[PDB]
């Protein structure tokens, strides 16, 4: 611990508790390589962090697209 | 001795013309350096486009011109009368004119 | 009447990092008109109230014609009463400064010209207020013994017989509905550069007040803002394109009061109205849409050239008997625009530097990035006194305010004793001025 | 000034510029002087706090 | 951009999104002339600005006509 | 929730948070008494550099001005102690003092 | 090193220098320290919630 | 950090730890960052600093 910061205390194994989720299949797409089983679950957790962040940002750009004319002005007729 | 007493000579038109003061200033200093012509005179153009009055002067403008009058206004009182500043007192002649 | 509790309202608007730009757009479309303020009268009540409740500051400080209409009209609780008590203090003292100036210069007249035109420069009518909306020019051509050249670009202007060929007279909006189709076709087909037609609303002699407009622009404003203002050029064709081509302005089925953020597009009217918190109703922008019909075309810079006073005829040049100004047609003065929504600010307005108090690099760098690139290139010109105005606009060895007037406003406190210093500053250094001060023991 | 001990076993004196008025120490420019020198910065610029 | 102000960012093509409007047929009454297709849609947009402003001002004069006697005093009988 | 619970205000660490609170909002999100203490910080820092650009003057030695050479709060070879943008290459293109 | 690109209308390094060297060592009386961040350890407490 | 090869050189840090956090102490830091050179002594002697 003389070269890294202390690791946080968070409950493990988010995959076994919820999913039912498409991005957890995307976690399995990451290959193991030379890393051990203890080293694999750490970097598989970091890869889940990247997928949640890319998901919510792509959803955010759809959210800030703003309301459009033709779809809104047609519904005002009713 | 007020100003109402001294009003009988200050109001004379020798206090108010610069011509004989431009004569005596010219005869001592025979040829001045006519450069740095900022702020002297207006020049009119047919352009009513207030971008090309605004862009063209500021477009590629480098080292900027500081005139004589804007020079004097920032100087303090005892800083001006010190003898290391000639060309401020040389053109300070009399109060009404500049 | 003005105490330091109400300069602190006026001063702190001039130093706002977030001054609302939407209210600044309303000002551009009244352009000094009386009845076009009555058109938008309930709109600016929603502006002033939602700017006084959000922050402790009031709006529409900059121009004289907006402040006069908020005092005379809107006497009820349409705007907050605590905020109304600061507007009545402005004009109620600015009349009182004009009563004191009439008391120094006595009842006597030299020839046909009274002494009051010849002692103080604030009462001298050849001084013009630096922004003009009504037709001050032909008023001054008519009643001046001193010969008033008016240079509009290339051409001069001497006879009031020729006031129809240089100055185009508008009218109020009710009568001009018949000619209004041909007026629009003069905004497109005509090349507004090198036109020398000067679109200015007509003037009435009863409601006109020349001296009160000088005391606002030359005395009260450069003290309270400490000399941080610029002249603003606008092109109104670009401005009303944003208000009218909006969606819900054009939609029918939308009711009376259906506040705008329901009905939007990604246009600039989001980011102008996002930054101000103002939620007006859609039918109220529709009244601002009607302002475009009599919008005067382009802000023009006219130059007034008047001969010096008969106590001051002596000089060296042949031009030394002759002293000029600059007067903006159709423009107005501006504080520091917010750093928020600078990108939406560049689409409407553009900076032009003026007389001496109105060439300020902190304000003009906000408005266009080329001058912001100029001042940060070399910081010598950051000062308000040192800053270089184009010679196509002015030479500062001519105008009634030389350089050390602008040096005084930049270095004052906001004390009410400094308001009365500017009035005592505009004594005229002439020989028949000295008769007045030495009589009163000044 | 300081002592630079690097060559061999003996030292030699070197110096760095102080670059500011504040890098003059407190026995030679005390706390009540820097207060009454910045209050003179106020009375010349006439800045509004 | 050295002679004009910067153009604002507004969503294009208001005709294709709403109308259903009589003044958009009035936009087509403006003839093209010597202007190109890019130059035509700009000046057709400016001509829509003139039609919306003339429409709402003519509607405004009807609004500020004030309430009249005979039509109002007859309805007070009921 | 930090101005209501205790009478103090947060995000005072860095300059960029304080500049973004004042300029971007101007709003009724932050309480009005709590937002007035943020504007008085940026009201003061602008008034300091309006003083520092009067005493240094206007004249130049050569190409380099004298405002870069009278006080160390205006010499750009002193840098702010936390850089988040490309401050380093901005210095090298406008410098004779070899960095 | 990673930095964002800077805009000539955006930066003004006098105000950043009148903040960290003038107003912060006074108002805090010099209780300030530079803090290093582990950024992948910050968002791991947020996204893995 | 090296103290000797630096702009801020410890007697600056001793002033800030003993202020009173007064608006006169804000101006006592701005006039404390004053270049102790020869062409600043021209500028302090014009304004009688």
């Amino acid at each position: 611990s003389n070269f890294k910061v202390r690791d946080p205390v968070i409950q493990e194994r988010l995959d076994h508790d919820y999913a039912h989720h498409p991005l957890v299949a995307r976690m399995n797409t990451l290959d193991q390589g030379n890393m051990s089983q203890a080293e694999y679950l750490v970097q598989k957790r970091h890869y889940l962090v990247f997928l949640i962040a890319h998901h919510y940002y792509e959803a955010y750009l759809r959210r800030m697209g703003g309301i459009q004319r033709r779809d809104h002005l047609q519904t005002l007729r009713d | 001795f007020g100003y109402q007493n001294a009003l009988k000579s200050i109001c004379h038109p020798r206090m108010h013309n610069p011509t004989q003061s431009a004569q005596a200033l010219n005869q001592a200093f025979p040829d001045p350096d006519g450069g740095h012509g900022y702020g002297l005179r207006y020049e009119q153009t047919p352009n009513m486009n207030l971008f090309r009055t605004f862009h063209q002067y500021y477009m590629g403008k480098n080292v900027a011109f500081v005139p004589d009058v804007a020079q004097k206004a920032l100087v303090t009182t005892e800083d001006l009368l010190h003898p290391t500043s000639h060309r401020l007192l040389r053109l300070e002649v009399h109060p009404f004119f500049d | 009447v003005i105490d330091q509790l109400t300069i602190d309202v006026i001063q702190e608007t001039a130093f706002d990092p977030a001054y609302p730009l939407f209210c600044y757009v309303i000002e551009a479309m009244i352009h000094g008109q009386e009845e076009k303020f009555v058109m938008n009268m309930p709109l600016i009540a929603l502006v002033i109230q939602t700017y006084w409740v959000n922050s402790g500051k009031l709006a529409f400080v900059n121009s004289y014609h907006m402040v006069r209409f908020i005092c005379t009209h809107m006497g009820n609780g349409s705007i907050p009463k605590e905020a109304h008590g600061h507007y009545r203090k402005i004009l109620g003292e600015l009349i009182a400064l004009e009563q004191a100036l009439l008391k120094l210069a006595g009842h006597e007249t030299v020839g046909r010209t009274p002494i009051t035109h010849l002692v103080s420069a604030l009462l001298d009518p050849h001084l013009l207020p630096p922004f003009a909306y009504h037709d001050v020019f032909t008023d001054l051509m008519q009643k001046s013994s001193r010969q008033p050249i008016i240079k509009i670009g290339d051409q001069n202007y001497d006879n009031p017989q020729n006031r129809a060929t240089f100055i185009n007279l508008r009218g109020r909006m009710e009568d001009l509905v018949n000619n209004l189709v041909n007026i629009y076709q003069t905004r497109v087909n005509e090349d507004h550069d090198e036109r020398h037609v000067l679109d200015v609303a007509p003037l009435d002699e009863n409601d006109y007040n020349p001296v009160l407009e000088k005391l606002f622009y030359y005395v009260l404003m450069p003290v309270c803002s400490n000399g941080h203002m610029c002249g603003m050029g606008v092109d109104y064709q670009n401005v009303a394109l944003t208000l009218t081509y909006n969606g819900p302005v054009f939609a029918d089925v939308v009711n009376a009061q259906d506040d705008i953020l329901l009905h939007l597009e990604n246009g600039t009217l989001k980011d102008i109205l996002q930054a101000g918190d103002i939620r007006p109703t859609v039918d109220m922008i529709r009244v601002l849409c009607t302002s475009f019909l009599t919008c005067p075309f382009v802000t023009q810079a006219a130059r007034v050239i008047t001969k010096r006073d008969p106590a001051q005829s002596f000089a060296t040049h042949e031009y030394g008997k002759d002293v000029a100004q600059t007067v903006l047609v159709n423009g107005f003065g501006a504080f520091a625009v917010a750093d928020r929504s600078r990108e939406a600010a560049e689409t409407m307005f553009y900076p032009v530097p003026f007389n001496k108090l109105y060439a300020d690099p902190l304000v003009a760098a906000t408005l266009h990035p080329l001058l912001a690139n100029y001042v940060t290139r070399l910081p010598n010109q950051r000062n308000a006194v040192v800053f270089n105005v184009p010679s196509n606009l002015m030479a500062e060895y001519e105008e009634w305010h030389k350089s050390p007037v602008a040096a005084y406003a930049a270095s004052c406190q906001a004390t009410p004793g400094a308001i009365s210093a500017m009035v005592s500053m505009h004594q005229k250094l002439s020989a028949p001025s000295f008769i007045c001060q030495a009589k009163h023991r000044m | 000034f300081f002592v630079h001990p690097c060559p061999g076993a003996r030292g030699s004196y070197r110096a760095t510029h102080r670059t500011m008025v504040g890098n003059i120490p407190q026995p030679l420019a005390p706390r009540e002087f820097q207060e009454s020198r910045g209050a003179q910065f106020d009375a010349v610029t006439n800045m509004t706090h």
